[PDB]
C-alpha cells in the first residue's frame, strides 16, 4: 500500500501528464525473467522512464 | 457521525493508531482487472478515492480520454 | 579551607576511553544506550534519508571492538574528528597516539569507524549532542581485565579531589590543541574577568560529506548571549546547511500557494462570512475563501543547524590562566592546554537554529 | 565560598560630598550591572557614563540590549569606602539568600520568577545623581515575569508602528501606563530579527494541520465558556475563521515512518516558547519568602533564591 | 536545613503504615517554614485541578524530598535552600524510567498511573521523577495525541535506555489534559497568521530557491476596517511567553551515583545533588 503512497507526493509535488497505480502479479514478473526470491530479501527504487512513439526520444 | 466514522474509531481502538496505509482501505477502492501483452500474464490496474492519480474522483483537470 | 565537591564512580568498559593511556585530568563524555539509537533515527529523519543507515554503522563498530551505556573520553573523540580541523599539523597528533597507545588491536580501525558512526548521527538526524552526555574529568582509575572503575568529579572545583598516589595528588585538566579556541585573544577582550567554558558541537549537512567537530571555547560571555559569537565564527557552516542540508526533500514545482489575503478579505464588507453554528458545516463552509497551505521540503530550523553549545563550568579568577605545554603521553609528543583551577557546572545543550 | 558566593568591590573615589555620601546608604538592595566578574571596580564603570555607545545615549529600548550583554549583580552592603555586591550569575551566597528592594509600584508574591525592567514607568524615572562626581546610577526595576513580558510586548510592538493606545497596562486592577518616547532606529530592528527568526523556525511541515484546527476553535467558543474567554475580543484567529477554511494537504512525504504534530510542538517550543528570553534577559531569580508575608509590598525587602 | 511536616492525631494501623512507604518521595510545600501542617502538603491545598493547572503550581511551590519518616512528623528538606549545605539526599523512583547517571531530573505530574489516608480525610499525589530529555517528549507526545481529538502507533512507543514504554497501556488522561490542548493549538494558529500578516508571502514563495534566499536575509547581520494586528502582538508574546515557562520543565535534581550501580532502576533509591 506505502507503494501507492509515496509515488503520489511525487507527483502532487510536480515530477501535464497523468498517474496509473499498478499491481504487476507474481507470475507476471516470473515470465518477463527475473528471480523472485532475489526481491524477497519497505520501499524499493524502480527507475521508470517513458518512450515515445516511431520518434525514439524519450524521458 | 455516519458508518464510515464509526468504523474510523474500531481501527483506533483495536490497533492504536491512524496508518495511512489503512485510511484508504475503509474508502472506496476500484480494482480493475487486465492483461501484459508481452508475457500474457495478468496484472491489475487500482485507483482509490482520496487518490490524485487516475481513477480517483479527486483528479485534476485534463483526464485521460481514449480518443487516439 | 578545603572546598566541596562531588565523585562519581561507575563501572566502565574500556572500548572507547582508556583512562590509562589518557591521564588523570581529561574530559568524559558519557552516551545512550546504544539500543535507542536505531529507533530514534527510525522517527526523527527528515524526508527522503537513509533511516537504515545509523543501525548499520554503529553495528559496524561492535564487531570492531570484539577482535552497555559507556563513555567516550575527549582524546578519543578529537581524533575520531580529526579530518576537520585547522591545525592539522597537530591534529594528526592527537590521532597519533590514540592508535598507538589505547589498548587493543587495531585502534586504527575504530576512529575511521566511529567517525563513520558520527557522519551517520548527522545524516539519520539523531544529533549527538541530544546523546553525547557531560560526565566528570578524571580523578583516578582502578584497572581490571575489559573494564575500569573511573572515578570523576560530576561537579566540583578539579583541583579539590584527592587523587590517591600520595607522591603527586592533583589533577589539572587536559585538553589537546586542537579543541580549545579561545574568544578573549580572537576578538581582542584583554580585560581581566572570570570566564566560562563551553563545549561546542559543529555539524555541517550534505548529502554523504558531512563532518563533526568538538571544541573547548574558553570566553567571557554569558551563555545567554553566546550565539552572536558563534554565529561570527560558524557563519560559513550556517549558510552551507540551509541550502544544502535540505536534499531530497521533494519540493512544489511550481508554487501553488498565492499570497495570504486576510489583508484584503477583512478589509472589504461583500466578503462571505460565517456565524460561530456556522462554520463546520459544509453547506455554509463551502462559500468561505478555500485556502491550502503547502509546506513540503521548507528548510525547518532543526534541518539547519550549524552548531550546540551548553554550560561546562567557570575559572573564577580575575586573570584566568592557560598554558601550552607538550607533554609526553608515552612516546608521542603532543600539543597539550592545560587549564588551571576549573570549576565544574553543567548545563543543558542549546541548538543554534 | 568561591562556589557559593562571589563578592565584588565596587570602590568609591575620593572626593565626595555628603549630599552625595548619603544618597549611596539609601542603595542598600538594589539591581547593579558589572561589565565583567572583576573583584575591583569603579563607579565610573557601574554608572551611565560607561553605558554609553559611541557618542550616543541610547533610549529604553537599547536599555535592554546592553543589560544581557553584562552581568547582573545586587548590592549587599554599602561601606564608607566602597560597596559590596553579589553577581547573580556565579552564586548568591553561603545561605544563597539576598535581600532586594521593591522599585515597582506593584506587590510581589511567593515563587514568582522575577525579571528586571528599566526604569520605564512615569513617576518612576528615579536616578540617584552623585552632584561632585557626575553620575547617574539608572537603577532597574524588579517586576515580576507576567509584568515583564507585557512591557517588552508594549515595547517591541511599538517600534513596529514607526517603521511605516498602546501604553497603558493592567495588574491587578491597578492602572499604570509606562512612559512614550521616540525609539532609536538601530536597537528596533534588533528585537524585529530576533521576532521574525524564532516565529519563522516555529513554522514546520506539521503545522499545516494545526491550521486546520481553526474553525473546530470557533466552532467550540460558542458552547465552552472557557474557549469563549480564552480567544480575544481582538484576536485574529477569529477573523481568520469568519473569512478563509484551511484544509491540510492530504499526504506526507515518508509520511509512513515521522510524526507530523511531534515535529511541530517540538519546534514551537524550543523558539517560540523560547522567545521571551530572547528580547528580554532571563528571570535568574525568583522570591521565597519564608515567615513574614506571603505578598510583599512595595518598598519593602524581599528574600530571593535562585531559579533556573 | 530540615522542614518537619507534623501528622495529625488519629492515625489507624495501615494509614500509619502507607505514610511510611513514601521514604524517597517529592513533596511541594508552600513556604519554607519549621512549623508545618500535613494538610498544606496534600491534594486538599491544590484546588480538582487539572494538568495545567498542576504545571502551573508545580513552580509557584517549592519542591522537598522526604528524610526519615517518624511517627510524629515527617521531616523533609526543599531542594532550594536545604540541599546546598548537606551533601546527598536519596530520591525513590516512582517512574517506569530507569534513572542513569548524569542525567538532569525534572518534575512530571502523575500522568501515567495515589496514597490515600482515609482516617485524616485526603488523598496525596506525588510527582513523577524522570529525566529532562524525556519530559520535553513525554508531554509532546501527550498533547500531540489531543490534537489528533478535534494517531499512529509509534506515537506510544518510547525507548530509552533500551527499555520499552508504552503510553497507551486513555480514556480519563484525555479529558485530563484538554485545557494543554486549547492553549497549544491555540498559541501556534495565532502565531503563524500574524507572522502571515506582517509578512504575507511566505508562503507563496517557492521552496527550495526563492524561500531559501529570502531565509538568508533574516539570517544575516549586515542587513538593516483595521485588523487589530498590533494589539495581537502583545496578546501573543504574553501566551506564548507563559507557555515557554510552564512547559520548560527546567531539571531540578542532578544525580551523582557513588558507590552503586550506574542504572538506577524502578523502585530504588538514586543519590541525588544540586549544587557543585
Amino acid at each position: 500500500m506505502n507503494a501507492h503512497l509515496a509515488n503520489e507526493v511525487q507527483y502532487d509535488l510536480g515530477h501535464p501528464s497523468s498517474l496509473v497505480h499498478v499491481i504487476i502479479s507474481s507470475e507476471c514478473l516470473a515470465a518477463a525473467g527475473i528471480p523472485l526470491a532475489a526481491l524477497m530479501r519497505a520501499n524499493f527504487q524502480v527507475e521508470i522512464q517513458t518512450r515515445a512513439h516511431a520518434t525514439g526520444d524519450c524521458t | 457521525r455516519s458508518l464510515v466514522e464509526w468504523l474510523d474509531r474500531g481501527w483506533e481502538a483495536l490497533a492504536g493508531g491512524d496508518r495511512p496505509d489503512w485510511l484508504w482501505s475503509r474508502r472506496s477502492i476500484s480494482v480493475v482487472l487486465r492483461h501484459h501483452y508481452g508475457t500474457k500474464q495478468r496484472f491489475v490496474v487500482v485507483s482509490y478515492e482520496n487518490s490524485v492519480a487516475w481513477g480517483g474522483r479527486r483528479a485534476r483537470p485534463p483526464l485521460l480520454s481514449s480518443a487516439l | 579551607g578545603s572546598p566541596r565537591h562531588h565523585l562519581t564512580r561507575q563501572v566502565i568498559l574500556t572500548d572507547l576511553c582508556q583512562p590509562n593511556a589518557d591521564r588523570a585530568g581529561t574530559l568524559l563524555l558519557a552516551l545512550r544506550h546504544p539500543a535507542d539509537l536505531p529507533h530514534l533515527a527510525h522517527q526523527r529523519a527528515p524526508p527522503g534519508r537513509q533511516t537504515e543507515r545509523l543501525g548499520e554503522a554503529w553495528g559496524q563498530l561492535m564487531e570492531a571492538t570484539a577482535l552497555r551505556a559507556g563513555l567516550v573520553s575527549f582524546n578519543f573523540l578529537v581524533a575520531a574528528c580529526a579530518a576537520s580541523y585547522d591545525a592539522r599539523d597537530a591534529a594528526d597528533a592527537v590521532r597519533a597516539h590514540v592508535t598507538a597507545n589505547y589498548r587493543g588491536t587495531r585502534v586504527g580501525a575504530r576512529l575511521d569507524r566511529f567517525s563513520e558512526c558520527l557522519r551517520a548521527m548527522v545524516h539519520t538526524h539523531v544529533f549527538p549532542h541530544e546523546v553525547m552526555r557531560f560526565f566528570g574529568g578524571l580523578v583516578s582509575w582502578v584497572t581490571q581485565d575489559e573494564l575500569a572503575s573511573v572515578t570523576a568529579v560530576c561537579a566540583g572545583p578539579q583541583e579539590a579531589a584527592h587523587t590517591g598516589h600520595p607522591g603527586r595528588p592533583r589533577s589539572a585538566v587536559i585538553l589537546p590543541a586542537c579543541a580549545f579556541v579561545d574568544l578573549d585573544a580572537e576578538l581582542g577582550l584583554g580585560g581581566p574577568g572570570a570566564a566560562f567554558l563551553y563545549l561546542v558541537f559543529t555539524y555541517r549537512q550534505r548529502r554523504d560529506q558531512e563532518l563533526c567537530c568538538v571544541y573547548v571555547i574558553k570566553s567571557q560571555l554569558p551563555p545567554r548571549g553566546l550565539e552572536p559569537a558563534l554565529e561570527r565564527l560558524f557563519g560559513r557552516l550556517r549558510i552551507t546547511n540551509t541550502i544544502h542540508g535540505t536534499e531530497d526533500m521533494t519540493p512544489p514545482a511550481p508554487n501553488r500557494n498565492p499570497d495570504f489575503p486576510l489583508a484584503g478579505l477583512a478589509a472589504n464588507p461583500q466578503t462571505p462570512r460565517c456565524s460561530a453554528g456556522q462554520v463546520t458545516n459544509p453547506q455554509f463552509a463551502d462559500r468561505l475563501y478555500r485556502w491550502q497551505p503547502d509546506l513540503r521540503g521548507r528548510p525547518t530550523a532543526r534541518t539547519c543547524t550549524y552548531a550546540a553549545f551548553a554550560e561546562l563550568g567557570m575559572m573564577p579568577e580575575d586573570s584566568p590562566r592557560c598554558l601550552h605545554r607538550t607533554e609526553r603521553f608515552g612516546a608521542v609528543s603532543v600539543p597539550v592546554v592545560i587549564l588551571e583551577g576549573v570549576v565544574w557546572r553543567p548545563g543543558e545543550w542549546r541548538a543554534c537554529a | 565560598m568561591l562556589a557559593d558566593g562571589f563578592e565584588t568591590d565596587i570602590a568609591i573615589p575620593s572626593g565626595i560630598s555628603r549630599p552625595d555620601a548619603a544618597a549611596l546608604q539609601r542603595c542598600e538592595g538594589r539591581v547593579v550591572f558589572l561589565p565583567t566578574i572583576r573583584r575591583q571596580l569603579t563607579l565610573a564603570d557601574v554608572a551611565h557614563e560607561s553605558f554609553v555607545s559611541g557618542g550616543v545615549s541610547p533610549d529604553t529600548l537599547g536599555l535592554l540590549l546592553a543589560y544581557r550583554r553584562r552581568f547582573p549583580a545586587v548590592i549587599t552592603r554599602v561601606l564608607p569606602t566602597r560597596i559590596v555586591a553579589c553577581p547573580l550569575d556565579v552564586g548568591l551566597t553561603h545561605a544563597g539568600t539576598v535581600n532586594l528592594r521593591n522599585t515597582s509600584p506593584v506587590d510581589l508574591c511567593n515563587g514568582d520568577p522575577i525579571s528586571l525592567v528599566p526604569p520605564v514607568f512615569e513617576g518612576q524615572a528615579t536616578d540617584v545623581r552623585l552632584d561632585s562626581l557626575d553620575l547617574t546610577l539608572r537603577f532597574p526595576v524588579p517586576l515580576p515575569s507576567p509584568l515583564a513580558r507585557e512591557i517588552v510586548a508594549r515595547l517591541v510592538a511599538r517600534g513596529i508602528r514607526d517603521l511605516n493606545d498602546l501604553n497603558v497596562l493592567y495588574y491587578n486592577g491597578s492602572r499604570l501606563s509606562l512612559l512614550a518616547d521616540v525609539q532609536q532606529l538601530g536597537p528596533v530592528n534588533a528585537e524585529l530579527r530576533s521576532l521574525v527568526l524564532n516565529m519563522v523556525y516555529s513554522i514546520t511541515e506539521g503545522t499545516t494541520i494545526i491550521l486546520t484546527l481553526i474553525p473546530r476553535l470557533f466552532a467550540l467558543s460558542a458552547q465552552d465558556g472557557y474557549v469563549n474567554a480564552l480567544l480575544q475580543m481582538q484576536s485574529v484567529t477569529r477573523e481568520a475563521a469568519q473569512l478563509i477554511h484551511p484544509e491540510a494537504p492530504a499526504l506526507m512525504q515518508d509520511g509512513e515512518r515521522r510524526l507530523p504534530l511531534y515535529e511541530a510542538l517540538v519546534a514551537w517550543l524550543t523558539h517560540a516558547g523560547q522567545l521571551g528570553d530572547t528580547l528580554a534577559l532571563a528571570p535568574v531569580v525568583r522570591v521565597c519568602t519564608f515567615d513574614g508575608a506571603a505578598v510583599v509590598r512595595s518598598g519593602d525587602m524581599a528574600p530571593v533564591i535562585r531559579y533556573p
